[PDB]
């Protein structure tokens, strides 16, 4: 039948009514760079990289002044 | 009216059958809409139905033919619809009762089959209101004969004076007769 | 329609022995008014919804006398009015407080899977801003939590309506559960958790569940036996069984062949 | 003006000639084929017809048609009609009739002419011998034309379109029993139908009717069938009754049967995906995990893209719930990416585990998933971030400190601890030693695999199961070669 | 009456579905005597040999 695809499609044309090509440029801005590149790579990498969005992203650094204090 | 109401099963489940009969009444109108909301109380149904406190067993074992065949196999529905007992149901085009008499007349010919290399001895028991209810859509369809199918099931029946009667009212009876041997000929 | 019945309505009765008569009475008189909802001539929403109250009173007497088929009886039977083709019919201010009390019932009963699923209905958004309607979703959200610190540390935060009974009943039909549980012990534990665990200094968990688990009682310390000393099997018989899959094996690969 | 006016008659009627020759290479093939017997060929054009159906949904015929261009809704099938003998001149009629509306001009409507479409079946509808094939195989191709565009005032009609199926057809039957390949074909175009009509029947009112009768209309068809068009008329049922239910009581195994042979690489997957929707309420682990991934990776036929997007939804909300979620990997397609972008940044956000801020973050921008309604599965999952995070410690090393990790699991006391672990324990998802020396809670932890520890008893069950699948496997080596081999 | 053309049409429906279950066996049949004669060539073949 395969009909009931219809309103799953509007609803995605919903989606798409809601903003126009904001998500689509927002995410190429990091997809540009992510493009080409193995998508089953990227899971643990942007894992990651949101895990250290928060704090201590780079943290190589801090390791010298660690050395020290701990 | 009521679909997945539990109310007619606590009513099912309860004394004081007065008031349960009706409850009954109403069921057998939405059973046909769900047979899956009385699979809970179908053991109270054969619990009640095994006793003779209550009046009614047809009442019961129509339920629970109906129930059957809709759950579990044939068989076991077709034990309480020939269990019965009394039972007054006039000809309807509906499913239920043409399907339970299929079964009941393909069950039929299969016992008569099976005694039929058995003439003496360890004789099966044969209830009269099976017979009734087989002889009478039989005589029905034994009506005009409609010239096909009266010796056809006068001979699946394997009875010995079944087809005496039928050939009491017929048309070209040298030809009734020929038809006849050219079908037992062929079996 | 027959009489006013409003009289013995919103009196409180502590004696169900009258009630019980009139119980019967109502019985009688509902017997040729079709329990079952009807659409006809629209009208009769009146008699509909009176014997959905006395229906719902009568279910708090069933629950007052604590009987448990009768209330699961007039819940199922309730649960007709409760659930109609019709959208007309107004809702009540006891609806969901004895559909709470039926959540209780699904909660005592170990029935609360069917009110995981039951839990898509309640939220209808029709007033939300009160606590008694958030209470069960929260306090079998605690259930599912498993703590019942939680539990007993709001259990002052219940107002001074009279249902903390039942909350009560609710607690003692589930700590053999909680205790249960906690009293599993895989390999062993110490008594100054169970001082914390247990409830208070009433030896009705040390005698009942002494002859109910029937286990050995040391020096002040609960001792648990029978983990995972089982003995393994002589290997003899799933080799039989394997031969028995393996001519299996032959007959499926080679049966028409 | 000019210029569009004169390039105007060219585009319009485009699919004309492709779809003239569709319906006759598929009617006349068809036709010509089971003339002989009826009775031998079985469901060989069905395949091509659901395959032609799924080809024509994305049908961008009608658009700038609406004026004039309706004259072929009047005009329909007429083969052979009014005689069974003497064909010749109708095949001259043929040509004829289509040589008519070719000379100049000719007189069209569109809501003009619409109810007598009832007016052959009451006498002839083609033949006056094969009229339910050829009947059914003249009216139910054309009829979703005419129905489409579902809006403006198209629902009345689209009752009597209702009303007039009925009563030609599906109100009852015809006759008893079709008992051939066009009666197997009539189960999934009236199911089909059934669909179409659907969205008009959730639209406004309800139902007190049709579907409470198909039960009926399902027990009508034998227990002998293949219960393929039983099945499908079971999924129109079950889609039915997944909105609103709540009564797990009976048809849940009370629905469950011999389950015959299926296949259709169709009703697999949009079954068990929506069994799996009616079993992801209450959380199943191990069965619904499993078979609701599986049937992601099945159905390649269509559209992955647009249909599994949703069962993909569903499949990483109920991941999540284990404490342990993987992301789109292998799949790469501009659809499930823009459906999970929302929903990313919060199910990265459950392995952290951090109640404090995500429980204002989720609401904070929080719209789909909140939209989703009565707020079911996330008030769950608030409360089922502290256990997976609980698991997290059970992955976590043994020796819980009254400080350190109490803090990192913003969770500070003796008693809640060990007795959260306990619940963490109770639930048999995991393995842990309870002792109690200086007061401090160990475990053991292992989560050391079967690995040289009783490898027979361990791997048994799946050396079974595994042979089983690829004994069928062989079997379904085996079996269509002999369908190849039947006709040679 | 409602029955030679309903009851005993649909046994005699029944009895075509029986016909398709003895379709099965037929068309069964047909590829395993086509593979019989196959093999059957081949062991001719080889007794040619």
């Amino acid at each position: 039948m395969s009909e009931k695809k219809q309103p799953v499609d509007l609803g995605l044309l919903e989606e798409d009514d809601e903003f126009e090509e904001f998500p689509a440029e927002d995410w190429a801005g990091l997809d540009e760079d992510e493009d080409a590149h193995v998508w089953e790579d990227n899971w643990d990498d942007d894992n990651v990289e949101d895990d250290f969005s928060n704090q201590l992203r780079a943290e190589l650094e801090k390791h010298g002044y660690k050395m020290e204090t701990s | 009216m009521i679909t997945s109401a539990a109310g007619i099963i606590s009513l099912l489940d309860e004394d004081e059958p007065q008031l349960k009969e009706f409850a009954l009444h109403k069921l057998n109108a939405v059973v046909n809409d769900f047979w899956a909301e009385i699979s809970e109380s179908v053991d109270k149904i054969e619990v009640l139905y095994e006793d003779e406190g209550f009046r009614s067993r047809q009442f019961a074992a129509l339920v629970a033919s109906k129930v059957f065949y809709h759950l579990g196999a044939f068989e076991e529905s077709l034990n309480y619809a020939l269990g019965a007992g009394d039972l007054f149901n006039v000809n309807d085009n509906s499913e239920y009762v043409e399907t339970i008499i299929a079964k009941c007349i393909d069950h039929y010919t299969k016992q008569c089959v099976e005694n039929a290399d058995l003439p003496e001895g360890e004789k099966k028991p044969i209830d009269q209101r099976l017979e009734g209810i087989v002889n009478k859509m039989f005589q029905r369809c034994l009506d005009d004969h409609k010239y096909k199918q009266a010796i056809g099931i006068a001979l699946e029946t394997r009875r010995l004076d079944v087809f005496e009667k039928t050939i009491l009212e017929s048309n070209d009876v040298p030809g009734m007769l020929a038809y006849s041997l050219k079908l037992c000929m062929s079996l | 329609m027959y009489e006013q019945l409003k009289g013995e309505w919103n009196r409180k009765s502590p004696n169900l022995s009258k009630c019980g008569e009139e119980l019967g009475r109502l019985k009688l008189v509902l017997l040729e008014l079709n329990f079952l909802p009807t659409t006809g001539t629209k009208l009769t929403k009146q008699q509909l919804i009176l014997a959905r109250d006395i229906l719902e009173i009568g279910a708090q007497w069933s629950i007052l006398r604590k009987d448990i088929p009768s209330f699961e009886r007039y819940m199922a039977q309730l649960k007709c009015y409760y659930f109609d083709y019709k959208e007309q019919l107004p809702e009540s201010a006891y609806m969901h407080q004895l559909l709470g009390l039926n959540l209780l019932f699904l909660l005592s009963q170990n029935r609360v899977a069917e009110f995981h699923t039951e839990l898509e209905r309640l939220p209808a958004k029709d007033i939300q801003t009160n606590v008694y309607i958030k209470h069960p979703v929260s306090l079998e959200q605690y259930l599912m939590e498993g703590s019942y610190n939680k539990v007993f540390l709001a259990k002052g935060n219940i107002p001074a309506e009279s249902y903390t009974f039942f909350i009560d009943i609710l607690l003692d039909t589930i700590r053999d559960e909680i205790a249960g549980c906690i009293e599993k012990a895989y390999e062993k534990i110490l008594f100054t958790e169970a001082t914390r665990i247990l409830f208070f200094n009433t030896p009705k968990k040390m005698t009942d569940y002494a002859k109910k688990r029937g286990w050995v009682l040391g020096p002040n310390n609960y001792y648990s036996f029978a983990s995972q000393q089982q003995k393994p099997e002589d290997t003899t018989i799933p080799s039989t069984e394997l031969a028995k899959q393996v001519i299996e094996y032959a007959r499926q690969l080679e049966m028409i062949v | 003006p000019p210029g569009g006016g004169e390039q105007e008659p060219p585009p319009p009627p485009a699919p004309q000639d492709v779809e003239m020759k569709e319906e006759a290479a598929t009617g006349g093939g068809s036709t010509g084929e089971a003339d002989g017997k009826t009775a031998a060929a079985a469901a060989e054009h069905s395949q091509r017809e659901l395959d032609t159906v799924t080809l024509e949904d994305i049908k961008e015929h009608v658009k700038q048609l609406e004026k004039a261009v309706s004259g072929k809704e009047p005009r329909f099938v007429l083969r052979a009609l009014r005689m069974l003998p003497s064909t010749s001149r109708r095949l001259n009629h043929y040509v004829l009739y289509k040589a008519v509306q070719g000379f100049f001009t000719s007189n069209n409507a569109t809501r003009d002419f619409l109810l007598p479409f009832l007016e052959e079946p009451m006498d002839t509808e083609a033949d006056l011998q094969f009229r339910p094939r050829t009947g059914k195989a003249a009216s139910t191709p054309l009829l979703p034309e005419v129905e489409a565009y579902l809006q403006l005032l198209v629902v009345i009609f689209m009752m009597n379109s209702k009303r007039y199926k009925e009563a030609q057809k599906i109100s009852d039957d015809l006759m008893q029993k079709i008992s051939t390949q066009n009666r197997r074909a009539l189960d999934l175009v009236a199911a089909k139908c059934y669909y179409y009509h659907a969205r008009v029947y959730e639209f406004l009112d309800k139902l007190d009717v049709v579907r409470s009768f198909l039960h009926a209309r399902l027990r009508t068809a034998t227990l002998r069938h293949d219960a393929d068009g039983q099945a499908t008329l079971l999924n129109l049922l079950l889609r039915n009754y997944l909105h609103y239910s709540l009564y797990d009581q009976a048809e849940k195994l009370v629905s469950k049967s011999v389950f015959p042979e299926q296949a259709n690489n169709n009703e697999w997957a949009r079954y068990l995906y929506y069994t799996g929707r009616i079993k992801a309420i209450q959380l199943e682990y191990s069965e619904a995990r499993r078979t609701m991934t599986n049937a992601l990776r099945k159905a390649p036929q269509h559209t992955a893209v647009g249909f599994k997007q949703t069962v993909h939804k569903l499949l990483i909300v109920v991941e999540l719930l284990l404490g342990e979620i993987p992301d789109r990997l292998q799949f790469r397609q501009p659809s499930l990416k823009r459906s999970l972008m929302p929903y990313f940044l919060l199910t990265q956000a459950v392995r952290t585990g951090n109640l404090a801020k995500f429980n204002q973050v989720l609401d904070q921008f929080g719209e789909k998933f909140q939209a989703d309604g009565t707020y079911t599965l996330i008030i769950r999952l608030r409360h089922n971030v502290i256990k997976t995070g609980v698991r997290m410690i059970s992955l976590s090393y043994s020796r819980i400190s009254l400080a350190d990790i109490a803090q990192k699991l913003q969770l500070d006391s003796p008693e809640d601890a060990e007795f959260i672990v306990a619940k963490a324990i109770r639930d048999g998802v995991i393995e842990a030693s309870i002792n109690h020396e200086k007061g401090y809670v160990q475990s053991k932890e292992m989560i050391d695999i079967y690995s040289t520890r009783e490898p027979q008893l361990a791997f048994h069950q799946r050396i079974s199961f595994c042979l089983d699948i690829h004994n069928m496997s062989v079997k379904a080596m085996r079996f269509p070669p002999k369908s190849y081999n039947k006709d040679l | 009456l409602e029955e030679g053309k309903a009851g005993s049409g649909l046994r005699q429906y029944y009895l075509s579905k029986i016909e398709e279950l003895q379709l099965i066996v037929n068309d069964k049949s047909q590829n395993l005597r086509r593979l019989q004669a196959q093999r059957n060539e081949l062991n001719a073949k080889v007794r040619l040999l």
